RNA sequence: UAAAGUUGCUGCAGUUAAAAAGCUCGUAGUUGGAUCU
RNA sequence: AGAUACCGUCGUAGUUCCGACCAUAAACGAUGCCGACCGGCGAUGCGGCGGCGUUAUUCCCAUGACCCGCCGGGCAGCUUCCGGGAAACCAAAGUCUUUGGGUUCCGGGGGGAGUAUGGUUGCAAAGCUGAAACUUAAAGGAAUUGACGGAAGGGCACCACC
């Protein structure tokens, strides 16, 4: 019986999406900069924005959230995949190739290229699951 | 291309598509997509004529170069296997990104948040991304697509015929497409080696990164 | 108007398919168009299997099975909620349901 | 069984052009086939085409350009005189300012406007617009 | 379908003939029980002796007495 | 376009499909007008150039528009032979 | 004061686009009626061909709503029809001006003979159809007027057809797919490949294309 | 689709369809010449032969009629003519 | 009235006129 | 008489609104592949 | 309540076969037959063709059983903004005001009525053909929203229960 209306919900999202920079972990910290920045008509109102505002604190800190989006989680996460491994995990020494793609090579004149090792077919042709 | 030899395929390409996979197609054909395969393996498998790929990549290019604002081309993603290559290209290209899930409305609701007219439209996967497909429709929107061998053309103007399953094919055909798009630009040389490379755009699964953390 | 594009029965092909009697009822249904259900249950109830097998003269006696054949008209079929009223969406679904 | 050869002929265009395809196959071919189709090329509606010979009957493949909205057929040959080819203008075609209902007469087979220049009637083959 | 041959006027026109009996005025106007049963005979007005003064009751959605005379 | 005196009497002039030759109409929404730019013959470069090719809806939704442009792009020399 | 919320919208506000031609040329959707008022607004007349109660059964009552159907055009080479529902009959109609507006296509007129003077007619047999209704107009001599029924005339006459012949077939005693079968039958006259147009088409740059440095920069 | 070549259709596709409905109808059948080890001269077999055939120069099957194809011999040596 | 049981009504009405007009 | 393309040759319909014979065969009738300067 | 029914126990004709009649069914795909064109896909039946590989006839080919394709007719299915349609839906019910491939049957608001009457067929029952007077503003098709159901499935409540 604690489930949050959208009103709460949304003026906090809004206040998380506007003022990520003011607001903190402790719930008596976020009421106080909400009541500051924000009219609430209601001391409970207030509480519960607050409430699910620190909440949603501890929700973003373990990672983006579906509902939260701002510039600087956007600049974050950029930041986060600007990650480039040493070796490159396409090109390497040898790369199996099979015998109809190795002609379809040769068409291209690429069929000359050492890297290619020439892997043998299936031994079988069974590919089909079983119908019924 | 046009049988441009400063546009023709490199030995380096070519061994790119073939680690990532990207000439390994579905084991179901489109008839619509017969003209880009090459030939079917002793497994059901089909091979994707890498030459005809390069050929609708250079093509899709072209058609990117032509948009003087690089910000009306829109580049979406509904998989996650293409989400991080989208926002890559759109970084490195200037394009907007639309990663994750699609908005219906996003091309037709003038009273939406995310309304917006781009001039064109790339998508990872036509049966992944069939709903912008379907705006496009209705705006006038050209599309290009990266499209395997089961891949459904409805919509599609220029479809790049390749593996679009695998992170690595989906990585390396957006960054292969990004380093086209700058080249016919002007930014970035055709002569030494694009200073990125595809690893940037591929799509790592999160126990992944937790090994690499 | 057309509920069901098969009709409700398997007659493609063919003029006449001979009829069965319900196994509830012993309504004549064409075999093609009765449902048919095939259950094969232990002879004994997982009640009575304890006290069975505690009593047998062999041991891992394996007790027999019972194979049983139903072929359910619609009426009884759809009173005994063996098949039930689907959307009209839905009806076209052929996939027997997991279970 | 296939009967008025023009008549499948003219339904494989139309429903050629209806597709957007560049080219038809007919098969059989016919003098009157091939005619009609030559009275089609010099008013621009259909391009050249290729007679294919088998050793039965011929085969047409037709290039198409999509100039053509409908190619039909008259069944029975309906015979026209000079009279009635004002008539028949304005059930078959779509405008006074384009469209050919092709006749065969005794000159040979020809659009209704160069009936009228040699001042003969016919016997109605179809009509293309 | 319908025959198109240059030789079926006769077929075309027998066929209306007989499906024009299946229009309910052309047989109304063309069988001649409709004139015989008319009490005018065919005419457009009639001289009669008023026999009695009636009431015709008006249809079930209204109320009221029609009056009529039998002539 | 024309009447005798030979002045030109229609509101404008409809583009047609570069597929099909068929008039695009003015409500037809699912139609592109899309461009290919051309790259110089030495550098590879984008010269400010380009071709233009419009494709009805109707193409799109047949699944054409894909062949339609690749067949275009061929025959303008965009596309390599084979 | 009109504040463009489209890319359209904003092109023919700053005067980027000169005519309702160029906008049509490319078959863009036009989603802002004030592109309309701006291009065609001192000669556009509105007239509501109908006011058409219809109702939803509910648990305690009929919901009624009335559905305006209202066509619109200066009686010159432009015309719209537009059908709007709401629960009041006045923003019915000027839902329904509003959507004729935004659905005004252009009209290709002409010659029934001779080619003496401007167009006045239908250029050829075109035919319209909305269920079950047939509305065929076919080109008709200099002076005829518009042989039709109220309906089709009203929209005939309003998109600037001077004499044409029609016909129809179907219940269009439903005035709004009567309307609707007129509607695609003149919107079909510029859609129709005549001799005339077989000119290749010289493609030009697209209003999106060639003021995109506009946008951009405003 | 919607500009494939019927005037020059390739081998392969021509080969696959039904003899029949080529662009100019060919039987898939052909003559052999058929030559046994017990034999001085050959002798020539339809490629669906509908009989027993037998050697010339002996009294030994050469083909047995079947569906389609005759069944020649093991040990009969065949060539294809033309 | 189920069209079939009004069938079997004319049938034996009929019936019972032959036995009329015999 | 037109409206009535509600008699439909032009020019109608026949799965469910009225309607394809239970099914084949079959004479008259109607219709009939390419080809000859 | 009544049951001249539903349920139960019996039970005649019939149900079975032979010969002679009857010729009717929601005899249904409620969809005439012949011909052409028009998308895709995966199955399946028969025949034919080609091919890795597995298995049986102890081992070689043939041939069987599989596997992968192709072709031809066939019973169907899924999908599709082919197109059509009032829609339901239909790759035919598409190629239809841009209306004509050939041909047969057949319909013309609802009832009266598939009735009366005549003819014909049958041993009969009945079959085929088959009206009119009169009456009537609607009958009807598809779909939508409600309401209802001695339809199914979910959810809630001490003015429900445990």
């Amino acid at each position: 019986g604690r489930v949050r209306t959208k009103t709460v919900k949304k003026a906090a999202r809004v206040i998380i999406e506007k003022y990520y920079t003011r607001l903190g972990n402790d719930f008596h910290t976020n009421k106080r900069v909400c009541e500051e920045i924000a009219i609430i008509p209601s001391k409970k109102l207030r509480n519960k924005i607050a409430g699910y505002v620190t909440h949603l604190m501890k929700r973003i800190q373990r990672g983006p959230v579906r509902g939260i989006s701002i510039k600087l989680q956007e600049e974050e996460r950029e930041r986060r995949d600007n990650y480039v491994p040493e070796v490159s995990a396409l090109d390497q020494e040898i790369i199996e190739v099979d015998p109809d793609t190795k002609e379809m090579l040769k068409l291209l004149d690429f069929g000359s290229l050492s890297n290619l090792q020439v892997t043998q077919p299936t031994v079988g042709m069974n590919f089909k699951t079983p119908r019924g | 291309s046009g049988a441009l030899d400063v546009l023709q395929m490199k030995e380096e390409d070519v061994l790119k598509f073939l680690a990532a996979g990207t000439h390994l197609g579905g084991t179901n054909l489109d008839f619509q997509m017969e003209q880009y395969i090459y030939k079917r393996k002793s497994d059901g498998i089909y091979i994707i004529n890498l030459k005809r790929t390069w050929e609708k990549l250079l093509l899709a290019a072209r058609a990117i170069v032509a948009i003087e604002n690089p910000a009306d081309v829109s580049v979406i993603s509904s998989r996650n296997t293409g989400q991080r290559a989208v926002l890559k290209f759109a970084a490195a290209t200037g394009a907007t990104p639309i990663a994750g899930r699609f908005t219906p409305g996003t091309f037709t609701n003038q009273i939406q948040a995310a309304f917006r007219e781009p001039r064109l439209l790339v998508v990872t996967d036509p049966r992944a991304d069939h709903q912008p497909l379907t705006e496009a429709s209705y705006v006038n929107l050209p599309t290009i697509a990266l499209c395997n061998t089961d891949s459904p053309l409805r919509y599609v103007d220029i479809a790049i015929p390749c593996n679009n399953k695998g992170a690595h094919s989906v990585g390396l055909m957006w960054w292969m497409l990004a380093r086209e798009v700058l080249r016919m630009r002007g930014t970035i040389s055709r002569e030494h080696p694009w200073e990125v490379m595809p690893d940037l755009y591929f799509y790592r699964d999160p126990e992944e990164i937790e090994k690499e953390e | 108007t057309k509920k069901r594009r098969n009709n409700g029965r398997a007659k493609k092909g063919r003029g006449h398919v001979q009829p069965i009697r319900c196994t509830n009822c012993a309504r004549c249904v064409p075999k093609d168009k009765a449902i048919k259900k095939f259950v094969i249950r232990n002879i004994v109830e997982a009640a009575a299997v304890r006290d069975i097998s505690e009593a047998s003269v062999f041991d891992a006696y394996v007790l027999p099975k019972l194979y049983v054949k139903l072929h359910y008209c619609v009426s009884c079929v759809i009173h005994s909620k063996v098949v039930r009223n689907r959307s009209r969406e839905a009806r076209k679904d052929r996939t027997p349901p997991p279970r | 069984v296939r009967m008025n050869v023009l008549a499948d002929a003219l339904k494989s265009i139309n429903n050629a052009e209806k597709r957007g395809k560049r080219q038809v196959l007919i098969r059989p071919c016919s003098k009157v086939i091939v005619r009609f189709l030559t009275v089609m090329m010099k008013h621009g509606y259909i391009g050249e085409f290729e007679i294919i010979d088998d050793h039965r009957a011929g085969k047409i493949v037709v290039n198409l350009t999509g100039r053509l909205n409908k190619c039909g057929v008259i069944s029975p040959r309906f015979d026209v005189q000079l009279k009635d080819l004002e008539k028949w203008q304005n059930n078959l075609l779509p405008s006074r300012q384009f469209g050919f209902i092709v006749l065969t007469t005794s000159a040979g087979i020809m659009d209704h406007e160069e009936a009228r220049r040699k001042h003969t009637g016919g016997k109605i083959l179809g009509f293309f617009f | 379908g319908k025959c198109r041959g240059l030789r079926t006027a006769r077929k075309l026109r027998s066929h209306r003939r007989d499906q024009k009996w299946h229009d309910k005025q052309y047989k109304k106007a063309h069988l001649g029980t409709a004139l015989k049963a008319n009490p005018f005979g065919g005419a457009s007005h009639a001289k009669g002796i008023v026999l009695e003064k009636v009431g015709v009751e008006a249809k079930q959605p209204n109320s009221a007495i029609r009056k009529c005379v039998r002539v | 376009m024309q009447n005798d005196a030979g002045e030109f009497v229609d509101l404008y002039v409809p583009r047609k499909c570069s597929a099909s030759n068929r008039i695009i109409g003015a409500k037809d929404h699912a139609s592109i007008q899309m461009n290919v730019a051309e790259v110089d013959k030495v550098t590879g470069r984008f010269n400010g150039q380009f071709k233009t090719y419009a494709i009805c809806g109707a193409i799109r939704r047949m699944g054409e528009s894909d062949d339609s442009i690749l067949r275009l792009a061929k025959a303008d020399g965009i596309v390599s032979k084979n | 004061e009109w504040m463009p919320v489209t890319k359209l919208g904003r092109l023919v506000k700053d005067m980027k686009i000169k005519s309702l031609e160029e906008i049509y040329l490319f078959s863009l959707p036009i989603k802002e009626s004030e592109i309309i008022d701006f291009f065609l607004g001192a000669s556009l007349k509105d007239e509501v061909l109908k006011i058409m109660p219809v109702q939803k059964q509910t648990r305690a009552g009929q919901r009624t709503r009335f559905k305006a159907f209202v066509a619109i055009g200066d009686y010159n080479g432009h015309v719209g029809l537009g059908v709007k529902c709401s629960k009041e009959v006045a923003t019915a109609i000027r839902g329904a001006i509003i959507l004729a507006k935004l659905s005004i296509v252009p009209v290709r007129r002409g010659y029934w003979g001779n080619k003496i003077g401007k167009p006045h007619t239908v250029p050829c047999k075109v035919t319209g159809r909305c269920g079950s209704v047939l509305v065929r107009l076919i080109p008709a001599p200099r002076g005829t007027g518009i042989v039709s029924a109220p309906v089709p005339k009203k929209l005939l006459m309003m998109a600037g057809i001077d004499d044409c012949y029609t016909s129809a077939r179907g219940c269009t005693a439903t005035l709004g797919n009567f309307a609707k079968a007129t509607f695609d039958a003149i919107s079909k006259t510029y859609s129709y490949l005549t001799p005339d147009l077989w000119k290749e088409t010289v493609f030009t740059k697209s209003p999106y294309q060639e003021f995109t440095d506009h946008l951009v920069k405003t | 689709p919607l500009a494939k070549d019927l005037l020059h259709p390739s081998p392969e596709e021509e080969k696959r369809k039904h003899k029949k409905k080529r662009l100019v109808q060919s039987p898939n059948s052909y003559f052999m010449d058929v030559k046994c080890p017990g034999c001085y001269k050959i002798t020539t077999v339809f490629s669906h032969a509908q009989t027993v055939v037998l050697c010339v120069g002996c009294s030994t099957v050469l083909c047995q009629p079947t569906g389609g194809k005759a069944r020649l011999t093991e040990g009969c040596s065949f060539r294809r003519k033309q | 009235m189920r069209a079939k049981w009004r069938k079997k009504r004319m049938r034996r009405l009929k019936r019972k006129r032959r036995k009329m007009r015999q």
